[PDB]
């Protein structure tokens, strides 16, 4: 990332505000997540397709759903590897194909499911927390040394119910410990369970906080926010402290007071989470909004779309925010825009914003050897991410390019 | 086409009406350097679009001329005239001094400079690290808020080391020695007679008529080099109200290029300089040589008026490249953000004044200033 280093006099945002591109895709989409870089955006189509899109020009690389293990019904969500290597998409034609984009047309491994799904969250690249609908256990599928024995681990201890919780919707992985799995039920309640990655699993903390259908939880990247989105009008971060060992406290409430909206998906910002987003779902609310997570106000409203907007993901290199227009189909998408600059012209401008004063000095009437290093590559951008590690690049389809003159 | 202003109701003054003429540059608090109070002037009109501005008199003794000229100030001092808007003086010292965050301006003393041996010294009264003083010699042609040194109407000297000042140059010439808090400058000045002006006035004027001289009519140019006269004078001082008291509207002259003349010999440019011109400075009394043989010679041909060129040839008309009782060097001293520096008159004030028989100070030529410019417009109420 070197255009950030020369883009600003040395201020840059934290959020996005103004929003740039709109990816054209007629028929419409379901989720949409970047790459761990902001290189790749996968898109959960509405038939069945997966039409992933480069970030550079607005026109795709590849399709999944080619050669083997293409959606038949809709996909639901999906996730991406540490390295951004693998693919692990949840849909609702009863299948979790782990795709790989060394062969980026064809599955490596499936599950027939005995119904449809709500979301995917994976752990490890292989292994992969699903939520199979009507089921008060989480069936976490994980591929093992054989692909084919999709271990079907039930989420739930032996002895322990959730009777009276109804079924759990939620699950997503710690951050910073990556074995505690924090799930949430379908009436209230939120489990932990500490994967021992064995198959002990246990209950450390149960608890409940409001009767409702719990949307999504999310976790701060720094595992310190942990917010709730339930089947009413309420988001309820949380701060989370694990050492496992876990309790939560309220932080915050948020609400739309004026036309009591639910929301959609919520998601936080890049270090420490300072930073709440939200879409609301009834319409004419068309705009996703921001909250300043320690003070609580609504602080700024990406005001830019038309429509109401589904579902939302933040990649925090390119700072952009990605979120179907559920209405028309259509990507919506906010991205830092950088004003272009003259002071790069010649070598020495300036652009001051006032009529500056200039003293009088007395000028105006008269008439190496430092270190050299070759071999390192960066090791911290200006926004001070985890770069030095050069991401699996997709590669292009070197399969069929000389095809795709002709007929796709 | 105008007719002559009368007299108001301060013009005749009473006999216990001590009230003085011209009304006085009112002093008001600008800053506070050397633990005294400096004060500017508010309400007097300065020299702008290449013009300038003198106190008038009520004369009534004369029927054409009903403004006669006068001044303020008994002895010599900083004429009020040339002066910025954020340049402070005093009545202690009368040390010229800008603002803190002020720039390089500078203030000339109306001494009319034209021949004789005339010397006065300059008191430098205080300089710091970040302050800076060019005490000099500049013309009526050169302006107050340029540093002078700029062009060759002027030679000033440098704050450290005496750097002779040329065109923005810095020449090295003297003997260097750096101004302190308490020292002084005392400019000996060498200028040869006005008859050794007069006949190089003579030289522009015989060598721009037809010698280079084969634009489309060039004989209405060369008639005014023809006429070219010199010591006469083609004066236009009318007086005029301003801020509700009465100034003049005096003609400045325009800045002009270096006057090379082809002497054959030469096989070159060669250049006017003066019969044998000396610039002595006094740091504390001692001889430090002589910077410049080469002050130019002035007076007719070498500095052009203010003249209109398309409304003029139609036609009664003025000449060019004539005199007034203006012209000269003049007594100059610059100052950069408060470099605060005095101009010093009288020999009783007079630290190290050099064994001469020629001294002559500001005075003997101010009260020459005085009873010519009187006796030059007594020729102009005929």
């Amino acid at each position: 990332a070197n255009l950030l280093l020369q883009d600003p006099f040395g201020v840059l945002k934290e959020y996005p505000e103004k929003l740039t591109h709109t990816l054209e895709v007629p028929v419409a989409a379901v989720c949409v997540k970047f790459s761990p870089r902001g290189d790749y955006l996968a898109v959960g189509c509405s038939n069945g397709a997966i039409i992933i899109y480069d970030m550079d020009s607005l026109k795709p690389i590849a399709m999944l759903g080619t050669h083997s293990g293409a959606h038949t019904r809709s996909v639901q969500s999906v996730c991406w590897s540490n390295d951004g290597r693998y693919l692990w998409s949840s849909g609702r034609d009863w299948y979790a194909k782990l795709w790989d984009m060394t062969q980026p047309t064809k599955c490596f491994q499936q599950y027939k499911f005995d119904g449809p799904l709500w979301s995917c969250h994976v752990v490890r690249w292989n292994v992969c927390i699903v939520t199979v609908v009507e089921e008060p256990t989480a069936y976490v599928l994980t591929l093992t040394d054989r692909q084919n024995a999709f271990h079907c681990f039930p989420l739930l201890e032996q002895d322990q119910d959730i009777s009276g919780h109804g079924y759990t919707l939620v699950a997503c992985p710690h951050p910073t410990i990556e074995s505690i799995i924090i799930t949430g039920t379908s009436k209230g309640w939120i489990n932990a369970f500490q994967l021992d990655l064995e198959d002990k699993i246990r209950c450390c903390y149960e608890e409940k906080i409001a009767n409702a259908n719990i949307k999504q939880i999310i976790i701060s990247p720094s595992g310190t926010r942990i917010a709730i989105n339930g089947s009413d009008r309420t988001i309820r971060q949380y701060q989370l402290i694990v050492e496992h060992s876990v309790s939560i406290e309220l932080e915050h409430k948020y609400q739309d007071i004026i036309n009591r909206l639910q929301w959609n998906t919520i998601f936080f910002s890049n270090h420490s989470g300072e930073y709440l987003v939200a879409s609301a779902h009834g319409s004419s609310a068309h705009d996703l909004y921001l909250w300043e997570t320690s003070s609580g106000s609504l602080v700024r409203v990406l005001e830019g779309a038309d429509e109401e907007l589904l579902d939302i993901d933040w990649n925090f290199y390119s700072m952009r925010i990605a979120s179907n227009g559920f209405e028309s189909g259509w990507v919506y998408m906010w991205s830092i825009v950088i004003p272009p600059k003259w002071s790069a012209l010649a070598p020495d401008f300036e652009e001051v914003e006032e009529n500056i004063d200039y003293q009088e000095k007395e000028n105006e009437f008269d008439i190496e050897e430092i270190a050299i290093d070759l071999c390192t590559p960066e090791k911290y951008d200006v926004r001070g991410n985890d770069i030095s590690m050069p991401s699996f690049v997709i590669p292009i389809d070197y399969e069929g390019v000389i095809i795709q003159q002709h007929w796709a | 086409s105008v007719p002559v202003i009368p007299y108001l109701d301060y013009d005749i003054v009473d006999l216990g009406s001590d009230i003085k003429k011209p009304d006085f540059p009112q002093l008001s608090e600008s800053h506070r350097i050397n633990e005294q109070q400096y004060y500017i002037t508010e309400d007097t009109p300065l020299n702008k679009r290449n013009f300038m501005y003198q106190p008038c008199a009520a004369n009534l003794m004369l029927d054409k001329l009903k403004y006669c000229g006068t001044d303020y100030f008994d002895k010599s001092s900083i004429n009020l005239m040339d002066r910025s808007d954020k340049l402070a003086f005093s009545l202690d010292d009368h040390s010229v001094s800008v603002s803190e965050n002020c720039g390089w301006r500078s203030v000339r003393s109306d001494v009319c400079m034209k021949e004789g041996k005339i010397y006065w010294e300059v008191e430098v009264k205080n300089v710091s690290d970040t302050s800076h003083i060019r005490c000099g010699i500049s013309r009526r042609e050169a302006s107050t808020e340029t540093p002078v040194g700029c062009d060759f109407y002027g030679y000033s000297i440098r704050d450290k080391g005496l750097q002779v000042i040329h065109e923005g140059r810095l020449h090295t010439v003297l003997k260097p020695h750096e101004m302190q808090a308490g020292d002084r400058i005392g400019f000996l000045l060498t200028l040869p007679s006005l008859q050794s002006q007069s006949e190089q006035a003579m030289d522009y004027s015989l060598k721009r008529i037809q010698e280079l001289n084969n634009k489309f009519n060039k004989e209405f140019y060369k008639f005014l080099l023809r006429s070219c006269e010199p010591t006469n004078v083609v004066r236009d001082q009318i007086a005029i109200r301003y801020k509700n008291q009465l100034f003049y509207e005096s003609t400045d002259y325009v800045k002009t290029t270096k006057p090379e003349y082809y002497d054959n010999r030469d096989d070159m440019q060669k250049f006017y300089e003066l019969e044998n011109s000396s610039f002595e400075v006094f740091v504390n009394g001692v001889s430090h040589g002589i910077a410049f043989e080469g002050l130019t010679p002035f007076l007719p041909p070498f500095s052009e008026l203010q003249y209109n060129e398309k409304f003029y040839l139609h036609h009664e008309i003025r000449n060019k490249y004539v005199n007034n009782n203006r012209l000269g060097y003049y007594a100059t001293l610059s100052s950069f953000q408060g470099g605060t520096a005095s101009i010093i008159t009288e020999a009783m004030e007079l630290k190290f004044l050099p064994k001469d028989v020629d001294i002559k100070t500001l005075n003997d030529i101010y009260n020459e200033q005085i009873a010519s410019d009187i006796v030059w417009d007594l020729i102009d109420e005929i």
